[PDB]
């Protein structure tokens, strides 16, 4: 559009996808990565007669629908429904053709090759984008924060990442590609709601639980105080109604979600947390250079939208440092979509001219061109 | 020496290349009278010795007799022949045609002096804009209209000024000249108690904020401004001034909103009648316009005080714009055939200045594209020459001598051009003068007249090989006058004004940098010059101190180059500069190797 | 050239290159012959976009820096690092280009042809010096305190040197070019610190150790006694800490360095003693002449600037001599920089106009003109 690349942007995380373009400081459109499809589609007495419920469209008649996720933890999983989402983002949400503007599809750092291929091929075979940057979902959170270096977190609904910006920036062993995100937060909220007695089995009810969380959730700076608070609906056991007559009373289970992000012990297996592999990224940086990234603990994502994410994550990372080194979280004026903001601002300066996969870049270098342009 | 001894022998009006060099005495020489009005009515540029009336007839007879709209090019230092040559043509036409309406131009000009003219180096009452006075002629070529219009309103100067360059004079006219009664109606803090008027010259040199402020008021009235329309105008001058004082407190991480102490906002909002709290908090919390939504990623207080400077900039810009609007309301006749017209130019031309900055980059690049039209029409007349005779030589398009100087300022991406590198770094949610000079240096080769300075000088500075000659630019203070996050919430509040005339100014409510705005103002004045047969009048300094009968050919060529007329002369040279007539050749060269061809010989060619 | 030759002064040895001007009593800057070069210089939060860190600029970011050396052993080990050194000295520290500014550099006698060729070339191909001068490091230290005669041992943090002056001037077999510098005390310090448990491997840690040797160090008067004291943190076990909490309680190790000053064979080299080679360069002449050499043993340069140096060395030369000819040591009013100070004095003096390497001097007379002017 404008005299920039003015490149379009699919801030396509795994729980949310943000349409937009360059010269902008905040997501143009937000629609969940969750694309939906009804259980009794056809004709019902209840439903609204659709097929591929791109985004929050999914969340509509969960009592009589089901809800898939074309991206799961940055793994762009259903690139048919992700094409639905890219159609949505550019062709529908942006309503400016992907086929016409350079687009920008955000991805988990170190995402599977297949998802990269989808993004590029699709911008260049389903959406015929002149030149699309498969942009690093975290590094965009970085660029939006007004920074180009530091601890680069993208935490939650969608997918969590942490890019270190040092002698290294992106390696299958340098960036935290944390599949621990608001998706796992949602799944755990579902499990504990079933524990209380709120049985949720279908992905429709899992998205019921996700919309619970993303609103009934708390980055538990102190999980246990508010947990006793939320054994009953005090301020932290909140209710959520599906319009079919379903009220969900979510106990400690609200803030039991983001703690899965930080402290995955809520689930019960042998795994790692967010701030931990975040510091794993910072640690590839030298002593002085882990010290360096500490300043810019840039953060974004879905769990960055639960109360305490800055305090929780920074308490943790400051602790995840030689005490000769303090750490500070950068909070964009919008985090969960600072992926979008950074991608679009990269699109704003000359920088997108340096970063897209061209349609030709794809058609020539296959979809591997993502790898050949941006991991 | 022609120019010099000619002017010295009176001949301010020397032809040069193919231009009416007015080595301006700043006295409108009585070569503009009805006798010269008619001694040129019928007598285009080259038909008679060098005159704004030779060219004024080029214009006119193109207007009545060729039924072609016209534009008397009159370029050079602001007020260095501009009003001189402009009113020259104005009177030429006034008697050649039916002028009256340009007469309000002369009362427009003080207001233009107030809000559009800002002081400059080589002129004190200098139009820091270039205006054009379009005299509109009947099909009979009769002045039934005349409408003036100003472009290069350095809204930057409305906020941050240049050396020997006051703000738009009214800002000063306001504090000194607007009464302390007004100074409180206008909550006029002092000249430098206001963030603007930081320029040292409280009054215009050879002038005063008081008297030209009263020129401002009364002339606004003659254009149609009530002294309460004027006084809201002045509240705008002063509230723009207040804006720079309105600072929105920032935070360490990229955050959104803080300004508790909105007393300077209290002042801007008393003057503008707008709310101090809406103004303030919505510069704290503007809705950043990003797409399908206009999200409260509320501008970082970087962009908040940038929205402050933007409010002041665009505020005073549309102030003087509505002002020039009233200017033209009572200025032009609402009745006119105007089937032809004459846009006579009054711009600060190629400005050989000491501050060469955002406003001055835009001004010098403006004169770049203007003298491009000028030298291209010199190319036109040079081609007219070569086609007049059988001339196998049709030498280069001569305005092309200007082009690499020009995209140097213009290129917006694909590593971009100077003012548009500025524009890039203003498209950022933050301000990046560092990436601005990054782009300056990395792009100096992407320009073709970018003189990126030495290893140590280029780091924030550079040069731009302007057609004024190379002009060194330190592009480091440009984003602050160019970021322009014009707070649509606060400018809408300016429309939500309780000072209703203030609302009249910005009934119009982030990106869209001011570098692009000033390129826009260039292109406006450039089309006003070029849309016609560009009529060749030049405004030349024998002294920019506004002197008559005094000259050094130095300042002559200074303005010639500043009008491109040194370049236009080189360009006649770049073409066929001289033309020895056939019989001239026979006289001259019977003695010189004719030997069977006595002078006055028979065969035009073969002799 | 230049009645008071304004001649810039580069006290360049293995360690401290000292920058300054004609006729001054202390260098306008001091910075070792060490240039830092990081590992990968990535886009860190802490980075510099530069790779060439001249002097203590090498000592700065060792946590990521490898530290190369322009001079070692008075040998220019890197003229491009000596390009860095005179960019530093003159372009940076003197902040006046060695171009157009005569540079009374220093240079040890008996330096190999390479060092002289470099110094002149650097000065006339990187620095185009209108009048370079490399005067005798030792005779420069002589000229510092205002001397003209006597055996002037100069061991800067560069090479260890001694020029025994008498009624005439010294001999080539009676001139000390001791296999010793600040670098050697440094490296011995590194090894002995690793011995007790303060391990150093990289030039980062080795230059940690060099700044120790330059500062956490002491001319050992009773070396082994102090050693026993400083085998535990009692009286000379004094901790330098690498700022990651690397405690280096440099004990015995500190004064173990100037013991390599007096005994460079501690590292494994077959070199002689510093005060011993003073006595040697003393004896090599007639009774009256070798006696004049005996007399005035100006101890000078950086490595003779540790606590206890002068009288240690003086007891040394006395014990290391017959009783028929006495020996005395001069401590320059600024000894570590006495090389530089004599350079500055000779510069202000007419003597730089009698002794200097012009740019043309190198260009026509070959770089051997430094050989023709450095002695």
């Amino acid at each position: 559009d404008e005299d920039e690349t003015t490149a379009l942007v699919c801030d396509n995380g795994s729980g949310l996808v943000k349409a937009g373009f360059a010269g902008d400081d905040a997501p143009r459109a937000v629609f969940p990565s969750i694309v939906g499809r009804p259980r009794h589609q056809g004709v019902m007495v209840g439903m609204g007669q659709k097929d591929s419920y791109v985004g929050d469209e999914a969340q509509s008649k969960r009592g009589i629908l089901t809800l898939k996720y074309p991206i799961e933890h940055g793994i762009i999983t259903n690139w048919d429904d992700m094409e639905k989402i890219w159609h949505h983002t550019f062709y529908n949400e942006l309503r400016v053709a992907p086929e016409e503007h350079p687009t920008l599809l955000t991805e988990a750092p170190l995402n599977p090759k297949a998802n990269r291929e989808k993004m590029t091929q699709i911008m260049f075979e389903t959406f015929n984008v002149p030149a699309m940057y498969v942009a690093i979902q975290a590094v965009l959170s970085l660029y939006a924060s007004g920074r180009t270096t530091g601890i680069v977190l993208d935490s939650g609904d969608g997918v969590t990442h942490n890019v270190p910006i040092y002698e290294g920036y992106a390696l299958p062993h340098a960036i935290m590609r944390l599949d621990l995100a608001g998706r796992d937060l949602t799944d755990y909220l579902m499990k504990i709601l079933t524990e209380r007695g709120y049985s949720f089995v279908t992905t429709a009810e899992r998205e019921i639980v996700r919309d619970i969380k993303e609103k009934l959730c708390y980055v538990a700076l102190d999980f246990e105080n508010e947990m006793a608070t939320a054994a009953s609906s005090s301020s932290l056991e909140k209710s959520y109604e599906l319009p079919d007559g379903q009220v969900i009373t979510i106990g400690n289970e609200r803030f039991r979600c983001p703690e899965t992000l930080f402290q995955p012990s809520f689930i019960g297996m042998e795994s790692a947390g967010i701030h931990e592999t975040t510091y794993n990224s910072i640690m590839k940086c030298d002593i002085d250079i882990r010290k360096d990234l500490y300043a810019n603990n840039v953060m974004s994502g879905g769990t960055t939208m639960y109360p305490g994410i800055a305090d929780r994550m920074q308490k943790e990372i400051t602790a995840l440092a030689p005490s000769t080194m303090k750490i500070k979280i950068i909070a964009p004026p919008e985090r969960k979509y600072s992926v979008w903001i950074g991608g679009s601002i990269l699109a704003s300066l000359s920088t997108f001219q340096q970063m897209w996969i061209t349609k030709q870049e794809y058609d020539e270098a296959g979809p591997s061109i993502v790898h050949r342009k941006c991991f | 020496h022609n120019l010099r001894e000619r002017y010295f022998s009176g001949l301010i009006y020397t032809y040069s290349g193919l231009f009416c060099v007015v080595i301006n005495p700043y006295k409108q020489l009585p070569i503009y009278s009805e006798k010269i009005i008619d001694m040129y009515k019928g007598k285009k540029r080259h038909e008679m010795p060098p005159h704004i009336y030779a060219i004024a007839d080029t214009a006119y007879r193109s207007m009545l007799q060729d039924r072609e709209d016209q534009s008397i090019l009159c370029t050079g230092e602001s007020g260095a022949g501009k009003t001189e040559n402009t009113k020259k043509v104005i009177q030429y036409l006034a008697v050649v045609a039916s002028g009256e309406l340009e007469k309000q131009l002369l009362q427009a000009n003080p207001i233009l002096e107030a809000f559009g003219n800002a002081k400059t180096v080589k002129n004190d009452n200098s139009s820091r804009f270039g205006k054009f006075i379009r005299i509109n002629f009947d099909v009979t070529g009769y002045i039934v209209g005349a409408n003036i219009e100003t472009y290069l309103l350095e809204k930057s100067r409305a906020i941050r000024q240049a050396k020997d360059e006051r703000t738009f004079h009214i800002f000063y006219y306001l504090i000194a000249g607007a009464s302390e009664q007004m100074r409180n109606d206008l909550l006029l803090e002092g000249f430098n108690n206001y963030t603007f008027l930081s320029n040292g010259h409280v009054p215009i040199p050879a002038q005063q904020d008081d008297e030209m402020f009263q020129e401002t008021l009364e002339a606004m009235t003659i254009m149609g401004f009530t002294e309460e329309e004027q006084t809201s105008i002045l509240r705008v001058v002063s509230s723009v001034l207040q804006l720079g004082n309105i600072v929105f407190k920032k935070e360490r991480n990229t955050d959104q909103a803080s300004m508790p102490d909105n007393t300077a906002a209290q002042k801007v909002c008393h003057l503008m009648g707008i709310n101090v709290t809406d103004f303030t908090r919505s510069i704290l919390t503007p809705r950043i316009k990003v797409g399908r939504d206009v999200v409260q990623k509320a501008q970082t207080k970087e962009q908040a005080d940038f929205a402050i400077e933007a409010l002041a900039k665009a505020k005073f810009e549309r102030l003087f714009r509505w002002i020039l609007t009233r200017v033209n309301k009572a200025l032009d006749k609402t009745k006119r055939q105007g089937a032809s017209f004459l846009g006579i130019l009054d711009i600060a031309g190629f400005e050989i200045f000491e501050i060469n900055s955002f406003e001055q980059l835009c001004i010098n690049y403006t004169n770049e594209k203007l003298q491009q039209l000028f030298n291209h029409t010199m190319f036109i007349l040079e081609q007219e020459e070569y086609q007049r005779e059988g001339i196998e030589w049709n030498f280069i398009d001569f305005g092309l001598d200007l082009q690499p100087c020009i995209e140097l300022i213009e290129r917006p991406t694909n590593p971009p051009g100077v003012l548009a590198l500025l524009d890039e770094e203003c498209w950022f949610p933050k301000a990046t003068d560092t990436s601005f000079v990054e782009k300056l240096i990395q792009e100096q080769g992407n320009h073709a007249k970018f003189q990126k300075s030495k290893q140590l000088k280029d780091k924030t500075e550079f040069c731009i090989l302007h057609y004024a000659g190379k002009v060194t630019y330190n592009a480091s203070a440009w984003l602050t006058k160019n970021m322009d996050p014009l707070n649509d919430n606060v400018t809408s509040l300016l429309n939500q004004s309780s000072d209703k005339f203030v609302a009249d100014l910005w009934k119009d409510v982030m990106f869209r940098t001011v570098g692009q705005l000033y390129k826009e103002q260039l292109t406006k004045l450039m089309t006003t010059l070029r849309n016609t047969n560009p009529n060749f009048v030049r405004c030349i300094i024998p002294n920019h101190e506004k002197r008559a009968g005094k000259l050094d050919a130095h300042l002559v060529l200074e303005q010639l180059r500043c009008n491109g007329v040194l370049e236009g002369i080189r360009i006649c040279r770049q073409g066929f500069p001289n033309r020895i007539v056939f019989q001239e050749f026979r006289q001259r060269y019977e003695i010189l190797a004719a030997n069977a061809i006595p002078k006055g010989f028979m065969d035009g060619k073969q002799a």
